[PDB]
């Protein structure tokens, strides 16, 4: 067929007509990322030539290829370590949540740390490191068990016990503190009073938490309940990192393959060509596979060169999110998930992080006349911080994403220029209170 | 590390090196039970040629 | 077949009709020896897993060493400290050796004592040169701990300031090298 | 070494070519890593082969070199394109992204050059000293609900101040400060007080 791009659906535009919601959902969507690969680490002279004196002294010839090769590999590694530090060790100092979870009703037991784990995990991580199989790999999952063959898998520097720690004492700051502990020392704050903070960076009043408070809170453990059931249901929802192991394992593999190619030579066993032919061709059989595996090497270490550019960017906007979604309240459009940013939570997983966006999203919409400003006594009222509406009959001012009329007075509205400019204007009475 | 990093100084880090230390290695041959004996015996020591 | 290795009693169940084993790679693993029905693991006898912690010659000349995912009793049999030289054989065995999750290291003094990262060793050891002044591994601190005295009426405010000013540094360009390429090649 | 990722780049680019010139002493399996020796000793019909050798090893190099400078060119670019951003949203402006322009809330910055490379001072506001104060999400007047405009209620343990979150400022709390909605029967926590009104 030929795809449709989506659901057509015409808007009822009109210069008089505004369309309000009148009610809100708590939405947590599902933000995954690469952090790290796996540090990779080849030895080159076993490789090319392992345990064979008459090769190594050949491959001696062709000078500082497999020192440069070996010298990329460790800066890769070297990098890879420096992402995980820069995206993930950004608070000074370890908090940790208190015994009492009297957060406004709100239920973070799926993200707080299971205190009877030896990990320290939480149920959230957990499901991520049981929904990340290693049956695909090949080469990552024989070397686990222990392939030595001169290919090794350097141990990441923080082990995944410090990345929960440190992903606890993250989330443990920005419940207890806000956005406090990110730019100093953490200042405590009511966790209500945070949201209500929130509520005012994106434009509505705080009251409007406060009156629905129970319900949002409800909300957000419902929603918190569904990202657990898509992890329960859906294990290919951390693709991403999934395919990047893969792909590191299949150049592995790739390489290793290598290692069965003739490159033109009489035979892919060097044994073989030192037993078998004079020593003077010999030598041309062995510097063909030499060329053969060091051409080979060269191509793995740049394509791991270039991925390892990629993951490096991932890591740089991973760290980003965190700085301007965790430690703060991002204004940027889409940039923390779809819909206004309300707050994140990061939570590990295997080479990579998961954040869980809280955003707020307009539920229910209503049509309202509109009218861009209202003439009182000859004046023009523009309202101060809000849209003027009407029902029918009378003339309120609302915020712009939550319909909250208000009656019209002097402290709601200020006054500039008359009624002969505004294009659009409508009489009515500007209460004085 | 010095001469991996071909210099006569080492700055502070943890340098990942080669593996220059060679050892002796002993040599040996294995080959199955020997079996499958001609009949030399026969053919040397027959009765008449 | 031919080949080098260290042979070592093996685990595997061959069938009953196949001499050699095979990895993925159409590579040796196991054999059955000739004239004993006894399998024999071959495992390479090189290390090339070794790597060299030092702080900077200008401070010192002492140094550590870490071996890959080893223990510490297959430390003189996986690179045959019996043929190295002697003072390789100090850096195989004796009383500063630690057994990481990484593997073997050798010449750090184990503290308890957690401190700022300053050389990474891996699994969360990091080695430094202190205080008469030795090389010391010890677990990382992810920094100092601390508990908010969190509360649902009670807020922390701020009452002073200090203006702070930080540096960040940014590469912008590299040098615009040219080269000659008939005349490096072919001069 | 504050500046050692400059250094550091610099000193790749130089390990690179030292490495390069090095290379030229290979012999990548021809009899002698200089032309001028092989063509000074061999006739055309192997001084062929052995130039073809010599060739094959050096343009290998070359290309290796090459895909290296052009990998870390892209990384350096990525960095560049990252320093402009931060010039556009931190020096000619004021950025509200968190940590984007030093630790802390961001006041400005200032540019400065450097071989290779730029260096931002980013002058940055951080709370010093702190104090502990009873809070409340809203107060009762007159049954109705009052909510502060730009602040939180503090109480010093007698009286209610209204304050900017960010710079403990204790202010009357009136109806110039607070605005009213609804009532006082649903926010949970709310403390009976008195609003001043001028
Ligand atoms: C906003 O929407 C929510 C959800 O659609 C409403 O909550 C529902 O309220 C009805 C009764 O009023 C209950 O039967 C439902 O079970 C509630 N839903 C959930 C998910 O709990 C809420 O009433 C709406 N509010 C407004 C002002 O429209
Ligand atoms: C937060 O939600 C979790 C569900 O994930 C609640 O845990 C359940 O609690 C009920 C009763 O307390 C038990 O019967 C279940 O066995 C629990 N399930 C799990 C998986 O723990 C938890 O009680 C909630 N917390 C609060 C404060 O309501
Ligand atoms: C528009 O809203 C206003 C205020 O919400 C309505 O005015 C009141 O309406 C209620 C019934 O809905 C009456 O009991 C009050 O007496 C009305 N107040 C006044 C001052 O008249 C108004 O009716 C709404 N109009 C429409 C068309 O919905
Ligand atoms: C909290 O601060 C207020 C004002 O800063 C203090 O109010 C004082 O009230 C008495 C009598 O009502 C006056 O004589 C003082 O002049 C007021 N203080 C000031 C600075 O004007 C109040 O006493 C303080 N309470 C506590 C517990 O510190
Ligand atoms: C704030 O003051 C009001 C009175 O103006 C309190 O309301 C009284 O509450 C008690 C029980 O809580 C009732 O028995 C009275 O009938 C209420 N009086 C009125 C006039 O409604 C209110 O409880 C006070 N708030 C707090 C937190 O103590
Ligand atoms: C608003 O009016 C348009 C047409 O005037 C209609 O199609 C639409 O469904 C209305 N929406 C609401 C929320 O009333
Ligand atoms: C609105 O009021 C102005 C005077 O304030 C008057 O001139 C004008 O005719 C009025 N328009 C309508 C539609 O009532
Ligand atoms: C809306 O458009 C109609 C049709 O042209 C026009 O009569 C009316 O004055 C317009 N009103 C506004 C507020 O633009
Ligand atoms: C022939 O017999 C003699 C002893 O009688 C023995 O030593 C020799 O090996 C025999 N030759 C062969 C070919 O078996
Ligand atoms: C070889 O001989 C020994 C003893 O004579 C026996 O134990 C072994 O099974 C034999 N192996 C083969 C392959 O014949
Ligand atoms: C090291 O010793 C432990 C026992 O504590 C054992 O489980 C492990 O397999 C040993 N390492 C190797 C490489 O055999
Ligand atoms: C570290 O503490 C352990 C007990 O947890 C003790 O057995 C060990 O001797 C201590 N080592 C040092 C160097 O203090
Ligand atoms: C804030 O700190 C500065 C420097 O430490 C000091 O001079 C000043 O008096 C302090 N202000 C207050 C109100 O404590
Ligand atoms: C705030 O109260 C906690 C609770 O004991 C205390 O530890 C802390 O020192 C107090 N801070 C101030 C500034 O009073
Ligand atoms: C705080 O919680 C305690 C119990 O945990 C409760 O008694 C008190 O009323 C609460 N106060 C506020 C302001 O939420």
């Amino acid at each position: 067929y030929t795809m449709s791009l989506g659901a057509e659906n015409s808007v009822a535009y009109s210069n008089n007509s505004i369309a309000i919601p009148t009610n809100f959902t708590i939405s947590v969507t599902t933000e995954i990322l690469p952090v790290s690969m796996t540090k990779t680490s080849v030895d080159c002279t076993m490789y090319i030539c392992g345990d064979s004196t008459e090769c190594s002294n050949l491959l001696l010839q062709y000078g500082s290829f497999c020192t440069q090769l070996n010298r990329a590999l460790t800066g890769i590694a070297v990098e890879q370590d420096k992402n995980t530090q820069e995206v993930f060790a950004q608070v000074k100092q370890i908090y940790k949540t208190p015994p009492i979870k009297d957060f406004g009703g709100f239920n973070f037991s799926q993200i707080l740390p299971d205190p009877s784990k030896p990990s320290k995990r939480s149920f959230i991580e957990d499901l991520l490191f049981n929904k990340v199989t290693l049956a695909d790999a090949g080469f990552i999952k024989q070397y686990g068990d222990c392939k030595f063959n001169g290919l090794t898998v350097l141990p990441p520097l923080l082990t995944d016990e410090m990345i929960a720690q440190y992903t606890s004492a993250l989330l443990a700051g920005t419940i207890t503190s806000g956005w406090t502990f990110g730019a100093g020392a953490a200042l405590q704050i009511p966790f209500a009073m945070q949201m209500a903070y929130r509520f005012n960076g994106i434009g509505v009043t705080q009251n409007v938490l406060y009156e629905n408070q129970k319900l949002i809170a409800n909300q957000f453990n419902s929603a918190i309940g569904k990202i657990q059931d898509s992890l329960s249901s859906t294990a290919s929802a951390l693709g991403k990192l999934q395919d990047v192991v893969n792909q590191n394992a299949q150049a592995l593999n790739t390489l290793v393959k290598q290692l069965s190619s003739n490159f033109g030579a009489i035979s892919s066993v060097l044994n073989d060509i030192l037993s078998r032919l004079d020593p003077p061709e010999a030598e041309v059989q062995i510097d063909r596979l030499i060329t053969g595996r060091l051409q080979s090497l060269q191509t793995y270490v740049t394509q791991q060169l270039i991925r390892a550019a990629e993951i490096r960017a991932s890591a740089n906007l991973a760290a980003t999110k965190m700085s301007e979604c965790v430690l703060g309240q991002s204004k940027r459009v889409d940039f923390c998930g779809k819909g206004y940013h309300l707050m994140s939570f990061p939570q590990s997983a295997p080479h990579g992080v998961v954040f869980l966006h809280v955003t707020y999203v307009p539920a229910q919409e209503k049509n309202f006349t509109t009218a861009p400003a209202i003439c009182h006594d000859g004046k023009a009222h523009f309202p101060r911080e809000g849209v003027f509406v009407s029902n029918g009959t009378h003339w309120f001012v609302t915020q712009r994403n939550f319909y909250e009329p208000q009656i019209i007075t002097t402290d709601n509205t200020f006054v500039s220029g008359n009624c002969d400019v505004v294009i659009g204007i409508v009489n009515n009475t500007v209460y004085d209170p | 590390t010095k001469c991996t990093l071909k210099s006569f100084t080492v700055e502070k880090g943890i340098y990942q090196t080669s593996n220059f230390r060679v050892q002796p290695t002993e040599s040996i041959v294995r080959f199955p039970n020997i079996t499958n004996l001609c009949p030399f015996g026969e053919v040397f020591n027959a009765t008449r040629f | 077949l031919t080949g080098t290795g260290v042979l070592t009693e093996s685990n595997k169940k061959f069938l009953p009709f196949q001499q050699f084993g095979r990895d993925i790679a159409d590579t040796t693993d196991a054999v059955r020896d000739p004239q004993t029905l006894e399998i024999l693991d071959i495992t390479p006898c090189s290390f090339g897993g070794v790597s060299v912690i030092t702080p900077g010659t200008n401070t010192s000349n002492q140094v550590a060493v870490l071996y890959q995912d080893v223990n510490c009793t297959e430390v003189p049999v996986a690179i045959h400290a019996d043929q190295l030289t002697p003072t390789w054989r100090v850096y195989s065995t004796g009383s500063n050796v630690f057994q990481t999750r990484a593997g073997c290291l050798i010449g750090a003094e184990h503290v308890n004592n957690s401190y700022e990262c300053d050389i990474p060793i891996g699994a969360g050891i990091c080695a430094s040169y202190q205080t008469s002044q030795s090389i010391i591994a010890y677990t990382m601190s992810l920094g100092a701990e601390n508990s908010v005295a969190y509360s649902n009426n009670s807020i922390a405010i701020p009452t002073n300031f200090t203006i702070s000013v930080t540096t960040e540094i940014l590469p912008v360009s590299m040098t615009k090298t040219s080269v000659d390429c008939t005349m490096y090649i072919c001069g």
